[PDB]
């Protein structure tokens, strides 16, 4: 049979990303845990996300926002970009709110006050009002797990509010790929390396953690009932 | 035969045949490195008819650390007829090159050979790790256009 | 597996027997089993009528002449084992029963004469040569004949070349120089014409009349009004111009040599000489250049009349035409008989001046046969061309087709009647006319291109060396039955359809009917044919012939695969291929490697060993299998038993296959689950990727034979003794020796290890005392033998399977004088793939196995099963060898549909027939995963999908009806291995018959770090211990000179070759972690300096300030 | 012939631009057009030993079954190349040799 | 991985080569003295990967290389003769 | 002719099949006969040259015609040696480098004019001496080493004999051959030659060359082996300024 | 051919005859 439990390297950034090297794993099972992990990694972790917008002054996402200087989709991509932490472990719905200046730019901490949600990004560059610009904005907060197009939940707060693509997953990259490496004799033992990257929000290393929970949760099913 | 594996400056070079090329360099490692007393008695295990100890291929292993070799295919007819590359460990016995130096030695994972040297003086390692690596030799000599291009398959891809 | 047979036109004439060109052209030289009285010439019979109403000195004044009778091929004194055992040539003495007599009358018939031994061909078409089997293969000359020829030297104008049979006359060319004058050149002699004209009696005004007002050429040829003489005297000087020296008047003589009698110019009894020299020339002949005892005077008879059409050339009405030197109708065969025949030509040929010889020498009285006859020259004449000829190879015995093939090669080369290895380009080409007899495709790829070639399956040489194809005679509208076997020209005068032609019953079906005539394709008639063609096979090699797919393959990349069949090793698991030809059972017949019944009987006893049949009445045979013998090539023949105990024998059918023989059929390799796609850099460029899956079946696995020898020598020194009393040596290095030194059997030999014990003398010194003293009181005995055994050579070994031991005295045995006593030993090796060795497949798609993954990887059907092997499509397009992809697909359907095919050449399968058996196929494999309860995964939804973005299903149609869409078209959805994950968008899957070839990464790769240097050279070569050492060749030296590589350059042109100062230098710095050089001075240098010194000369090595420096220091 | 050679091409263009015969030889990948015809097109006009053409052409392309006489026909130019190779590959170094011989220095 | 920093290597000299003699030159004495004679010590000393941790690489070209590109070694085309270079050559802890 | 065959004829400097005319003079056209016989006379003022076609001959000048020093008349080939002497060395030199390109460019390769242009010039290499100053009035010498004389003899010791010479088109073969320096003379098709007479001559290598230098298996002079380079001394630090401190003794 | 000038001591000439050698392959041969 032969080979000893391998050694696991983490080296971090310390929000965004992490590499994650354990290393000498018998021929094969370099792809048999990377591979599977990804797929969870990038499929089923927890997170929130922007789900659907009301703009006061105006429906469609192909309008015209006046004495702003950017237009409705920067804004629902820029909105893609936030990111925000529900501190409050029950609730699975928030609402978020804006009021704007005249001549200034507004950032995703100029969001409503609030208490009990967390802005994790305060920078972002949200819109950007010209002199005399009025921007009033109700953007609703989701929790879920994968990349879930607009076309699909049509999540409708309103009767004038568009519905955003939801990219809850605090998982933005996933990249992996096992190398061979030597044990003595042995040159060609699989050495896989993880590498995730994630919105500042959920780190890399939490990622992988909740990413092997699922598995193995998932793999306990194979128990006979 | 190909080793898509490996970087542009790297290699192929089965266990068997790194050992033996550099045998002499391993006798003096295995005394630098304890197991071994003296380099005559170093030489003596490395002849008991066969199987090596894990050691000795840790200890072959820092002997080339940084050291290059040289590769050279069937008619060479320009310097890229000879490329340096720092050695791989690795197995079976047929050599392997990485698929972007192909061009360059005209080689074709068909049955072609390719013969291996060891430069031994610091010199000539020097020379050939400056002058000769593979990937310092990256455009024609003879107009001045890139020789390790992309190529038959890497392009279907890309 | 059932069979499926593919195609019409119904093969009217089976394959002739194949080594019909060896086997059948011996017997007719060699009328063995035919009474001494028909014996119609030819052969050893003819060879020596022509030698044999002998006479001695002088024209008819001094007695005896000896004549032959009749000669008495004797009986073979070795089995035609013991031969290859003993290391003997299988042969049968030969005799003549001659008769001398005398001028006072003495019939002596003395009772035969042993004249020499003569060779013997076995039933396969090969020979036995000291052990060996040895192949004589047919060369190819000029047939001939009287030609003429452009002039290459000098434009506008023409040669005349009269060319006899081999070694049956000389070879006279005409040429007019810008001189005017015709010149004969003849045994690389040349005078003017004329003066040979003038002796066959021609006058000054007789040749103007035959031979003017065409060109004023005739002008040239007269002026030497000198000798334009008295044609005796003609004869005279012609005689002192030919052979520097005798001056006399018996110049009828030498005149009568490159005249009449059968002695030389004999270019035919009545044949191929002198029927074409009248056809060009102006007809009417006999068969000698010209005939001279017509009463005491030379009459010419081709001479003046090729003349004739040398000026009617060189101005000339048409019909007077140049001649086509490479049509075959001017190309001849030498086969085996004709070879070995005239080999016994120069046998008795010298047979008989030394018989002149010793005529003169003895009392005319008592000289007898075998007291004239010698019996040496016709041995050392015919020993030597058995042996020393290149047209005698060894027996390429790679496999059964490699060998059968070898026999039926075509080569321009060999001995004198030949052209080098420097000429001939006009010849190389596929000329037109090769069709059906020679093939378009099987040459070498480089040197001797179309300097050797194969002969075609239905080929067959004839009568006069011409090679013959089988056509159909259709009596105008009707393909009658009748076969007309017809030359080369006799093919030239004809229209003949071709075989892909349809048919209707016995006759022609459409109305626009394809054909050619002369050599242009024409479109013709149907009444307006003549000749059928039986069959395209006609055109092809064997081993062309078995490509299944031809028609759609480029023929580039068809001789590729035409040969590296012949590469293709046998295997344990041996398979004939899923998609046929039909040679595949024919060739292994005619190969005779498998043994096949006698007279249908019943199988009475069987095992590994023997197979004993009791064939109805007519007594009981036991076959014995030759088991685990080593061929040529290190291969392996070796026979298995193919029927059990107690069965009644088909009539002559498989006993037991041979080599490379699937139950009587043809297997070169293994078909084996395809999938061409890219891998991840694997099958780069021509590299495959394996299933380790194809180990654990020890499918591509075969077992390799060394042969290792050993003599024993006598010595000014003391004899070579193969003791395994070695001195030294521990009894744990002795341990598998028996008591005589020789490896057990069985015995598992790794390098290093004494195979053959072997203790030689050598005088090396003398031992001074005190070592002497030394000696005795520390006990070990001073020794007078070295060790010098045999040993394992560093990268072989394996299993000892047998030994062979041949002693000086023994029997049969001949070694070679100092040898006394050989032995020999041969070691097996099971096999395995290997990443480096090399697959192909029947449409040259040669290439290495580069990666071997375990099956957790590879590219899976959805039911699970893997793949075995992954080949890059990136290796299609540029050549065009797209018969491997219709294979892949016929293949496909095979799998599911549980059976094999047989698809001829330009008749087998078409896509229409493929696709008819993909959509049978589809139906059972998905009918499987229906009502076994499945169907179209979400993997394999989500390909359907993008595949018709891809415009490869139809839209509107059932993922179900969608998979069998793309199963038809040949493709299928693949999971991948890695990650269960499928590969977006189809790929095409199925059975390819894939081939091991000769090579293997085994017997390649070495790798020296030190050792044995030569004591002559000084620079390393050869390696007891450890081997090798790598050539750095001048090419390489460029390379070093181009990079900037000073010391590198240097390193290898000092320090690890000659300079022993400097390696010793290096390799003492290497073990001790220093940097290494410092070195002193090149020893190439001072080398040469000595090297100088000695054919005197100073050479002085100096300084900048040009003062001396002595780069030698003693 | 080139009547179908360019229309083989301007195919794959209008219906099939991710074929891989196509995308293949369109990409640095492997093929040029003059195969691209052999395969599916139209082979065309062989030339015969003595450099004249025949007049009749191959008709066929090897997807297609190309047929005995084609193959026959078309079989000289398969012996043409590989007599030429055998020739530029028989002589090593030759002429890098001879500039070597003079450069060098 | 093309050799580590020789971008820079080749343009810290004229003519290449130069590059090459000075690398040999050095790794050369880098050898002949234990290499207790580095001048890029503290932690800038290339390493190792093993079955154990970071050990000291023994590859002197390779020192050489990473020693030169730091400035602190000089080119003497004819600066310092070759009678006195062998000369403090063999002083500190040489044998 | 063309491919390798026509790539040796330049290199080699080959006087070819079908030379192909060239007009050894200026001046006017004049084509006369057809298929009888064949001759075109380029007649300026003065001189009246004549030359016969073989009357297949595909000419490329049209009657009336003016022509140019060294001009092709008929097509085909040109002789390279007709060129030196009719129109120069450079005009030559201008031919075979654009002659050679004109096969690699024709066929696939594409290569750099410079190498071909270094290898040319080789083929320039020598002169033949006219009237000399020092040695025999005959002899063949190196451009360079004429210049030795020439411009040594017109300006410290000045006077005697400017050494007159001719341009010496060499073909690349010949060029090697006639080499200076003996040790790589003698690898040539007969090395005796070469021995006897360096022999003779007390004959010196200097070794400049780099066929010599791996001949005795010295160091290359080039790359590291480079005069220009192979001195370069490191110096370190301390090493430098303890070195400086035993200078002062 | 790292596209700059040359380097003191580049071996031009062999560098010569091997780039205008290596395609000496390539050329055919009919003539
Ligand atoms: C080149 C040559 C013979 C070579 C040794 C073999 C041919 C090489 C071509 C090739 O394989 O590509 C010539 O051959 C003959 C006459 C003069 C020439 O002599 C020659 O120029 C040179 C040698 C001629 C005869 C040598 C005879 C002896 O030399 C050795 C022991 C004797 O037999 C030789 C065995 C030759 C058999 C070869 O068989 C081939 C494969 C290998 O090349 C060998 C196994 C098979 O593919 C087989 O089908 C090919 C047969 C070639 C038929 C040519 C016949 C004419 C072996 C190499």
């Amino acid at each position: 049979s032969k080979l000893k439990a391998p050694v696991f390297t983490a080296t971090t950034q310390g929000d965004h990303y992490g590499e994650f090297v354990l290393e000498p794993l018998e021929r094969g099972f370099g792809v048999t845990l990377g591979n599977p992990l990804r797929r969870i990694l990038l499929s089923s972790i927890p997170g929130t996300a922007v789900t659907s917008v009301y703009i006061e002054d105006v429906l469609h996402e192909f309008s015209t926002i006046p004495g702003v200087k950017e237009d409705v989709v920067e804004i629902i991509l820029n909105l893609k970009e936030l990111v925000v932490r529900f501190l409050d472990p029950k609730m699975a719905s928030t609402t978020l709110i804006l009021r704007a200046e005249g001549p200034k730019e507004v950032r995703a901490g100029d969001f409503t006050p609030s208490a009990d949600v967390e802005i994790m990004n305060p920078d972002l560059h949200i819109a950007t009002l010209e002199e005399g610009g009025k921007l009033y904005m109700e953007v609703r907060v989701d929790r879920g797990v994968g990349y879930v197009p607009a076309e699909r939940h049509g999540i409708k707060d309103r009767i004038n509010a568009i519905p955003v693509d939801a990219i809850f997953s605090p998982v933005r990259r996933v990249a992996f790929q096992v190398e061979d490496t030597r044990l003595g004799q042995r040159t060609d033992l699989d050495k896989l390396t993880l590498r995730i990257w994630t919105d500042g929000s959920v780190t890399p290393l939490e990622a992988l953690n909740q990413a092997v929970a699922i598995l193995k949760e998932h793999l306990n099913y194979f128990a006979n009932p | 035969v190909v080793g898509p594996q490996l970087k542009l400056h790297q290699c192929g070079l089965p266990k068997r045949m790194a050992l033996e090329l550099f045998k002499p360099f391993l006798l003096k490692k295995m005394e630098e490195k304890a197991f071994a007393p003296n380099v005559k008695a170093a030489r003596r295990m490395l002849e008991r008819q066969r199987d090596i100890k894990d050691e000795v291929w840790d200890a072959l292993e820092e002997v080339i650390h940084g050291k290059v070799v040289l590769l050279n295919r069937a008619p060479t007819l320009h310097r890229l007829g000879i490329q340096a590359f720092q050695p791989v460990l690795v197995e079976g016995q047929s050599i392997q090159l990485h698929p972007l130096v192909c061009e360059a030695f005209n080689a074709d994972f068909d049955g072609d050979q390719m013969a291996v040297h060891v430069p031994l003086s610091s010199f000539a390692q020097a020379e050939a790790r400056i002058q000769m690596l593979s990937a310092h030799n990256l455009l024609s000599p003879a107009s001045g256009e890139p020789l390790a291009k992309p190529s038959r398959d890497i392009i279907l891809g890309l | 597996m059932e069979i499926k047979r593919f195609g019409r036109i119904r093969e009217v004439i089976p394959l002739p027997p194949l080594t019909e060109i060896q086997v059948e052209s011996y017997k007719k030289a060699l009328q063995a089993d035919v009474p001494p009285e028909k014996r119609e010439n030819v052969g050893i019979q003819a060879a020596f009528k022509e030698t044999f109403p002998i006479e001695e000195g002088d024209k008819g004044k001094g007695g005896l002449v000896l004549d032959f009778l009749e000669y008495r091929i004797g009986d073979p004194p070795f089995s035609q084992d013991e031969c290859r055992e003993k290391d003997l040539t299988y042969q049968a003495p030969l005799y003549a029963r001659l008769q001398l007599i005398h001028k006072d009358t003495g019939l002596i018939k003395e009772d035969e004469v042993f004249l020499g031994h003569l060779p013997l061909m076995t039933e396969d078409g090969s020979f036995i040569i000291n052990g060996a089997d040895r192949v004589i293969v047919s060369q190819i000359h000029r047939s001939p004949g009287v030609y003429f020829t452009p002039d290459p030297a000098r434009p506008g104008r023409y040669i005349a070349s009269i060319i006899p049979l081999p070694k049956r006359g000389p070879w006279i060319d005409l040429e007019v120089e810008a001189s005017g004058v015709v010149t004969m050149k003849v045994n690389k002699r040349k005078f003017p014409l004329v003066l040979l004209l003038r002796v066959l009696g021609y006058d000054q005004e007789t040749l103007v009349r035959e031979l003017s007002a065409y060109g004023d050429l005739v002008q040239g040829l007269l002026d030497e009004a000198v000798l334009a003489m008295r044609p005796e005297e003609a004869m005279v000087r012609l005689f002192t111009l030919l052979r520097p020296g005798d001056p006399p008047k018996k110049d009828k003589a030498l005149a009568y040599l490159f005249g009449l009698l059968a002695d030389p110019k004999r270019y035919d009894l009545g044949e191929a000489g002198r029927y074409k020299a009248e056809e060009k020339l102006g007809v009417g002949l006999s068969g000698r250049t010209l005939v001279r005892f017509e009463d005491g005077e030379f009459k010419d008879e081709v001479f003046l009349p090729t003349l004739r059409y040398l000026f009617a050339l060189t101005a000339g009405v048409p019909g007077h035409e140049v001649d086509d030197i490479d049509h075959l109708g001017n190309r001849r065969i030498r086969t085996v008989g004709e070879l070995m025949a005239d080999q016994f030509r120069v046998g008795l040929a010298r047979l008989a001046r030394g018989v002149r010889e010793r005529m003169v020498m003895g009392s005319p009285d008592t000289l007898t046969p075998a007291k004239l006859v010698n019996s040496r020259p016709l041995e050392a004449a015919l020993r030597e061309f058995f042996s020393r000829s290149q047209l005698s190879q060894f027996k390429d015995e790679t496999n059964p087709l490699s060998s059968l093939r070898h026999k039926r090669r075509i080569s321009a080369l060999g001995p004198g009647g030949l052209t080098r290895e420097r000429a001939g380009f006009d010849v190389r080409d596929v000329h037109r006319t090769h069709y059906g007899r020679i093939c378009p495709v099987e040459t070498p790829e480089g040197a001797n291109i179309g300097l050797i070639t194969s002969l075609a399956a239905y080929a067959r040489v004839d009568a006069l060396g011409f090679i013959r194809t089988p056509y159909r005679r259709v009596k105008n509208g009707v393909v009658t039955e009748e076969v007309v076997y017809m030359t080369a020209s006799e093919e030239d005068r004809y229209t003949i359809a071709q075989a892909n032609t349809p048919l209707e019953g016995d006759r022609i079906a459409t109305d626009r009917v394809v054909a050619r005539r002369r050599g242009e394709p024409v479109i013709v008639a149907p009444e307006e044919v003549e000749f059928m063609d039986v069959s395209p096979k006609q055109v092809f090699s064997l081993n062309t012939n078995l490509i299944p797919f031809l028609e759609h393959d480029d023929a580039n990349r068809a001789l590729m695969g035409s040969n590296m069949q012949t590469q293709a090793v046998p295997l344990i698991r041996a398979q004939a291929p899923v998609v046929m030809t039909g040679l595949e059972e024919r060739v292994v017949r005619d190969s005779l490697a498998a043994l096949y019944a006698e007279e249908d009987g019943e199988v009475v006893k069987v095992d590994g060993t023997r197979i004993a049949v009791r064939y109805e009445d007519g007594r009981l045979v036991e076959h014995p299998l030759r088991r685990y013998a080593r061929s040529n090539q290190g291969t392996a023949f070796d026979q298995r038993p193919r029927v059990r105990v107690g069965q009644r024998v088909k009539k002559g059918d498989l006993l037991a296959d041979g080599p490379a023989s699937e139950e009587g059929f043809l297997a070169l390799g293994q078909n084996v689950l395809v999938a061409i796609m890219p891998f991840d850099g694997y099958n780069f460029e021509d590299a495959i990727v394996i299933s380790e899956e194809l180990l654990k079946r020890d499918f591509y696995t075969s077992i390799h034979i060394e042969r290792y020898e050993i003599e024993a020598r006598d010595t000014k020194l003391g004899p070579e003794r193969i003791t395994r009393d070695i001195p030294h040596l521990s009894e744990a290095a002795l341990r598998d020796l028996d008591e005589e030194g020789i490896v057990r059997i069985g015995a598992e030999v790794k390098p290093g290890d004494i195979l053959v014990g072997r203790t030689s003398f050598k005088g090396e010194q003398e031992p001074s005392p005190e070592e002497r003293l030394l000696r005795s009181i520390f006990g070990e005995k001073a020794r007078d033998v070295k060790d010098t055994s045999l040993r394992v050579p560093p990268g072989e070994g394996g299993i000892v399977v047998g030994r062979l031991r041949l002693r000086r005295g023994d029997p049969g045995v001949e070694l070679k004088p100092g040898v006394r006593e050989v032995v020999r030993v041969f070691v097996a090796q099971k096999r395995k793939l290997q990443v480096g060795d090399k697959l192909a497949n029947r449409h040259g798609n040669k290439g290495v196995v580069a990666k071997i993954l375990p099956v957790e990887d590879m590219p899976h059907l959805p039911d699970g099963t893997p793949v075995d092997v992954i080949l890059n499509p990136l290796g299609v397009p540029s050549r065009m060898n797209l018969g491997q992809i219709l294979e892949t697909h016929l293949g496909l359907a095979g799998y599911f549909l549980g059976q094999r095919y047989i698809s001829p050449v330009f008749d087998g399968a078409t896509e229409p027939e493929i696709k008819e058996l993909l959509a049978e196929a589809f139906n059972l494999y998905f009918g499987k995963r229906q009502g076994e309860g499945f169907g179209v995964d979400k993997r394999e939804k989500e390909v359907l999908a993008r595949a018709e973005k891809l415009g490869l299903v139809s839209p509107g149609k059932s993922p179900e009806e969608q998979l069998k869409e793309l199963f038809d078209l040949g493709k299928v959805v693949l999971y991948d291995g890695r990650t269960g994950e499928p590969f977006e968008g189809p790929i095409v899957v199925g059975q390819m018959f894939i081939m091991k070839l000769y090579h293997m990464v085994e017997d390649k790769m070495h790798a020296r770090s030190t050792g044995p240097y030569s004591l002559i050279t000084q620079q390393p070569l050869g390696g007891k211990a450890q081997f090798g050492g790598q050539r750095f060749g001048e090419m390489e030296v460029w390379a070093l000179e181009a990079y900037g590589a000073a010391h590198t350059l240097q390193e290898m042109l000092t320090i690890k070759s000659d300079d022993i100062e400097g390696r010793n230098a290096a390799y003492q710095a290497i073990i001790k972690g220093e940097d290494v050089p410092e070195p002193s001075v090149p020893e190439s240098f001072r080398v040469l300096v000595k090297e100088l010194q000695a054919l005197a000369l100073d050479v002085q090595t100096l300084d900048e300030k040009d003062n001396p420096v002595d780069i030698f220091e003693g | 012939t080139e009547k179908v050679t360019q229309a083989v091409f301007k195919n794959f263009e209008e219906n099939y631009p991710f074929n891989p015969l196509y995308v293949m030889a369109q990409s640095g990948a492997r093929g040029n057009p003059q195969q691209i015809r052999q395969l599916c097109g139209m082979r065309g006009l062989m030339q015969k030993p003595s450099g004249e053409t025949f007049e009749v052409p191959v008709r066929s392309s090897f997807r297609e079954g190309l047929t005995v006489l084609e193959y026959f026909i078309s079989s000289h130019g398969a012996r043409k190349g590989g007599a030429d190779t055998a020739l530029r590959t028989a002589d090593s170094g030759y002429l890098t040799r001879k500039l070597v011989d003079v450069a060098h220095e | 991985m093309a050799e580590p920093g020789i971008d820079k290597l080749f343009g810290m000299v004229d003519s290449k080569y130069r590059l090459t003699v000075v690398v040999a030159k050095r790794a050369q004495q880098l050898l002949r003295h234990r290499f207790k004679n580095t001048v890029l010590e503290p932690e800038e000393r290339p390493k190792m990967r093993t079955l154990e941790g970071l050990y000291d690489d023994p590859n002197a070209v390779t020192w050489a290389m990473k020693e030169l590109l730091t400035g602190r070694l000089f080119f003497g085309e004819n600066l310092v003769p070759e009678d006195r270079l062998q000369k403090e050559m063999e002083r500190l802890y040489p044998t | 002719t063309q491919g390798l065959p026509r790539v040796i004829e330049l290199f080699e400097a080959r006087r070819p099949k079908a030379k192909a005319v060239i007009s050894e003079i200026d001046g006017v056209v004049r084509i006369e006969e057809g298929e009888d016989r064949l001759s075109v006379f380029v007649e300026s003022e003065g001189f009246s040259k004549e030359y016969k076609l073989p009357k297949d001959a595909r000419l490329l000048v049209k009657d009336g015609d003016y022509v140019e020093a060294g001009q092709p008349l008929t097509r085909g080939a040109i002789d390279p040696h007709q060129l030196l002497e009719a129109k120069g060395p450079e005009a030559v030199e201008r031919y075979l480098v654009d002659e050679i390109q004109k096969v690699y460019r024709a066929q696939g390769v594409k290569l750099h004019d410079k190498h071909i242009e270094i290898v040319v010039r080789q083929m320039l290499k020598y002169v033949e001496v006219t009237d000399p100053g020092d040695s025999r009035l005959l002899e063949g010498q190196v451009l360079e080493k004429w210049d030795v004389e020439a411009l040594n003899e017109r300006l410290i010791a000045e006077g005697k004999v400017p050494v007159a010479w001719k341009p010496l088109l060499m073909g690349v073969t010949k060029s090697a051959l006639s080499t200076k320096s003996w040790l790589s003379a003698a690898s040539f098709q007969n090395t005796t030659h070469v021995l006897t007479e360096a022999a003779i001559a007390g004959k010196k290598d200097e070794l400049i060359g780099l066929k010599e230098n791996v001949i005795l298996g010295r160091l290359i002079p080039a790359g590291t082996g480079s005069d220009f380079v192979r001195f370069t001394q490191v110096v370190d630090q301390r090493t430098l300024k303890a070195i400086e401190e035993a200078r002062k003794e | 051919s790292m596209a700059r000038p040359v380097s003191i001591g580049e071996a031009v000439g062999v560098v010569a005859a091997e780039s205008i050698g290596e395609p000496g392959t390539q050329l055919t041969m009919r003539t």
